[PDB]
């Protein structure tokens, strides 16, 4: 029931000839899995753990300049020299100043000048890389009770591609994920600030025009690219001094704007990614399945409620004999003829007769009937449900565009059954999502919406060609549209 | 400096909201139009060449936007 | 099973500080929350603030705000905190209590079943 | 703060009601609400939470209802060992927790 | 950020050298270029378009820098 | 000689005594008494609740 209320809650239905189905869990997203004559299970990755992280490289914001020094060089008598640029840590630059005789030289013309001053750098961030071996992917199970530690929690390795979960009275889930199908971590980096932390792509992160040390550095001290922190200024060719460029940081966080907020300050946190995975559900089994059902009134105690999703929750109270039972539950039309609307808590059963049990479902469209109990004293309450059989259609539509767009490939296996079309889509898809991506990378969203309705209006104006360009260029408006960036 | 060279959409956008999402989008709309409404003559002139150049009305105004464009951003 | 120990009595002068603690065993103490309430002899419950065990951060309440702060530590699962500027009647007998935090740590909601368990209760005397 | 009558007395295996009213903010807003029993020189049990719900442990015949702004807590069979102060504790919308005034519930001899 | 408004060419340079002079004279072109290499897919359908758009060979060149331009 | 202070731009802030008030849904947007209090920075968002 912990899925009950999520915005980003998806349903799958049926299983394969092996009672598996192939499923993608996402941070902040959870996953309704039902089955004929199987229970129902949530499905929600919660927490992304790495462990032993590598420093690889350090980026300097905070430097402080100390033992200026500048060396009075004549004109065509060869640069100067300083003692300190024997070692790194002093940056200098060679510039040309005047010389004459009220410099005290014997000629007039340009003269050499160099300044030294040592770089100390005082606070500085920190990018460190995990092996995708190390990864920590937690989810949590939780079935339809109906109960008010109630779901149970799973650890996911790479270690160990099969992990086992015992529900107590559902039998034992066989759950198979792919850990390193997802976020690809040796070419990701985690960067660290002084307490916030990001997780941003490794090249850019090599690219970033900032002083530098390898990992493997103990001292500290030897700064790469110095110049780009510091600047030699000449306001009048009389000499040259250096002074130390401000804080970084600020700069930084206006360059991480892409990036995805991750916690690391106590151990490497992620809430953000996606996990394929293979879902076994051939040893589950229906909690109370052997009981018979209730015979005796009902009583609700909390009122209907709908979500998001067009679903309905109700909590009801058992007070007749004959605990545990199922209680009869089901939808009818205003005729008391047909069935329309099918349960997501399939099978619900109270364990307790002062126990209240949560029954939540889905009614069909306009006006229907909520049946609890058996003659006599069934509860009616019937509905009234707003939305049409069109509405829902191209809605669901708009959330599997979005979910391919901001997947990739791996959104055709969300409900995948292993179906010949659907591995058609899976290569159709992913080398399509190749190019897209090579010929889109790095641009801005304002950048893809230009070049869709360029491609748009080349399109319009040109045969199969023209239906090709419109259809790449209206696809890449909605990927334009729907990205963040 | 490395605000120049922000990391977006490189491809590793996820559900999760990012750091600049919602303002991130649009920094680019309203500094240029800042830049529009503070220097009207460089965006005559652009009007003016891309009048030249192009000879249909969809290479003008796409010329005159490109420019318009690179005016703050190669500052 | 689930136990909650606390640190004995203390009598100090008005105006001083005392520190107690709450000692949390039979369950995980880095996955819940750690609440405070007092209680004055003859007097109503008052909720003084919570402290998470999984991150560190503090909540306190208006009235201690500036007289109360409250720290952990993981590897004893304990909490300790410290008040201060005693008044006369801040003699109360204060109560620790548990709570579930969310699958990421945080305390943003508490859980339906908070403060399920109660600590034995330490009391603090001014004179 | 939530106010509540100071004490309620009732004949044992009678059935009583004592009422908690708070604000839009703490009580009618949120279902957040719990009530305690405070036994003397004994540390306060919770026994109702989420008041159309029940903890484990707990004699079903304590029952919770709540009425607006006004939490109601209603007992069936009143029995001997009842007799403890009873308190309300509610959880506002600003991240904060208030309690009642306590209520000490008295048991006809 | 600031960063994206620097104070330049407002028509107040003088003789003697400003804050980021040497520095900043070719730094937009070297992240362009650094962008070009590290993304050669883009530069190359950026070259097609402004092949196809184009009428001259001087818009071709012209629509091919100003795409490129932006892009970062 | 005579400088005359036009404004005070400011490059470093620090954040204290965060405040935050949750509304049901379909009952508007809460609202706190810091939010009239311009020192605090305050922003509306929506929460699934
Ligand atoms: C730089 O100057 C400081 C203070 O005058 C001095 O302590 C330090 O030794 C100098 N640096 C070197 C390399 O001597
Ligand atoms: C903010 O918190 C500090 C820290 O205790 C406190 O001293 C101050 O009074 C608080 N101010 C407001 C307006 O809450």
């Amino acid at each position: 029931m912990r899925c009950i209320g999520i915005s980003n809650r998806d349903f799958v239905e049926g299983v394969s000839g092996g009672s598996w189905v192939d499923i993608v869990l996402e941070h902040g997203s959870c996953v309704t899995t039902m089955a004929k004559n199987k229970p129902t299970l949530d499905f929600e990755l919660i927490k992304t753990e790495a462990k032993q992280p590598a420093t690889l490289r350090k980026y300097c914001i905070e430097a402080k300049l100390t033992n200026t020094t500048t060396d009075s060089r004549c004109p065509t008598q060869g640069e100067p020299s300083l003692n300190e640029e024997q070692d790194k840590r002093f940056v200098c630059k060679h510039s040309m100043v005047d010389r004459g005789w009220g410099n005290g030289c014997g000629l007039f013309g340009k003269g050499g000048i160099v300044t030294c001053a040592m770089f100390t750098c005082k606070k500085n961030m920190k990018g460190k890389v995990v092996q995708p071996e190390n990864l920590e992917y937690t989810i949590v199970i939780t079935p339809h009770s109906g109960e008010e530690k109630h779901g149970k929690e799973i650890k996911i390795t790479p270690q160990s591609s099969i992990t086992e979960a015992e529900l107590t009275g559902y039998g034992t889930v066989t759950m198979e994920c792919s850990p390193r199908t997802g976020l690809d971590f040796n070419e990701m980096v985690l960067l660290q600030m002084e307490n916030k932390a990001w997780l941003v792509h490794r090249q850019w992160f090599l690219d970033l025009p900032l002083p530098w040390l390898p990992g493997a550095d103990t001292q500290g001290s030897n700064w790469i690219q110095k110049e780009t922190l510091v600047t030699f200024k000449n306001p009048h060719a009389k000499k040259q001094d250096v002074v130390v460029l401000g804080s970084q940081e600020g700069a930084m966080h206006t360059a991480l704007t892409g990036a995805t907020e991750i916690q690391m300050s106590s151990g490497n946190l992620l809430f953000t990614g996606h996990l394929k995975c293979r879902l076994r559900m051939d040893k589950l089994q229906l909690k109370g399945m052997s009981y018979s059902m209730c015979t005796g009134k009902f009583k609700v105690v909390k009122e209907i409620a709908e979500t998001q999703h067009g679903t309905i929750v109700i909590r009801v109270q058992y007070e007749g004999d004959g605990s545990p039972c199922k209680i009869p539950f089901e939808i009818m039309d205003l005729e008391k003829r047909h069935v329309l609307g099918r349960l997501i808590t399939v099978n619900p059963i109270v364990t307790e007769k002062d126990s209240p049990v949560n029954i939540e479902a889905e009614p069909p469209f306009g006006d229907s009937y909520i049946i609890i109990g058996v003659e006599p004293g069934q509860l009616k309450l019937n509905w009234f449900k707003k939305g049409s059989s069109i509405g829902q259609m191209i809605e669901t539509t708009m959330r599997g565009a979005k979910r391919m767009a901001i997947l990739g490939d791996t959104a055709w296996d969300f409900g995948s059954l292993g179906g010949v079309f659907t591995s058609i889509g899976k290569a159709l898809h992913q080398v399509f999502g190749a190019i897209y991506g090579a010929a889109f990378s790095g641009v801005s969203w304002t950048m893809k919406i230009l070049i869709g309705v360029i491609i748009t209006w080349i399109g319009m104006n040109s045969t199969s060609l023209s239906v090709s360009l419109v259809l790449v260029g209206v696809v890449t408006l909605y990927l334009g549209v729907m990205v963040q960036a | 400096s490395v605000a120049l060279v922000p990391h977006v959409g490189m491809g590793l956008e996820t559900r999760t909201e990012t750091w600049m999402s919602s303002e991130g989008a649009w920094k680019h709309a309203q500094r240029i139009e800042t830049w529009i409404l503070r220097h009207p003559g460089f965006t005559i002139m652009a009007a003016i060449l891309a009048y030249t150049i192009g000879t249909t009305h969809f290479q003008r105004a796409l010329i005159f936007i490109l420019l318009t464009a690179v005016a703050p951003s190669m500052t | 099973e689930v136990q909650l120990v606390e640190s004995g009595a203390e009598v100090k002068k008005p105006g001083a500080s005392v520190k107690v603690s709450c000692k949390a065993s039979g369950y995980t103490f880095t996955s819940y929350a750690m609440h405070w309430v007092r209680q004055a002899p003859g007097q109503r419950l008052e909720w003084m603030g919570w402290i998470n065990a999984g991150n560190g951060n503090t909540k306190y309440s208006q009235k201690f705000q500036d007289r109360v702060t409250i720290t952990r530590d993981t590897s004893a699962s304990t909490a300790y905190m410290e008040l201060s500027s005693l008044r006369s009647e801040d003699t109360a007998i204060y109560y620790c209590a548990r709570d579930k935090v969310d699958d990421y740590g945080d305390y943003w909601f508490p859980t339906l079943w908070y403060f399920d368990y109660w600590g034995q209760g330490t009391l603090v005397t001014v004179s | 703060a939530l106010t509540q009558p100071a004490s309620v007395s009732g004949s044992p295996g009678q059935s009583i009601t004592i009422s908690c009213t708070g604000t839009s903010s703490d009580v009618g807003g949120f279902n957040y609400v719990s009530w305690f029993q405070q036994h003397p020189g004994k540390a306060p049990k919770l026994m109702l939470y989420d008041v159309t719900s029940r903890p484990s442990g707990v004699s079903s015949r304590f029952s919770g209802s709540k009425s607006g702004n006004t939490a109601s807590l209603t007992i069936s069979g009143l029995q001997a060992e009842d007799e403890a102060d009873y308190y309300c504790s509610s959880h506002t919308s600003r991240g904060t927790w208030v309690f009642g005034g306590g209520t000490k519930l008295t048991v006809l001899a």
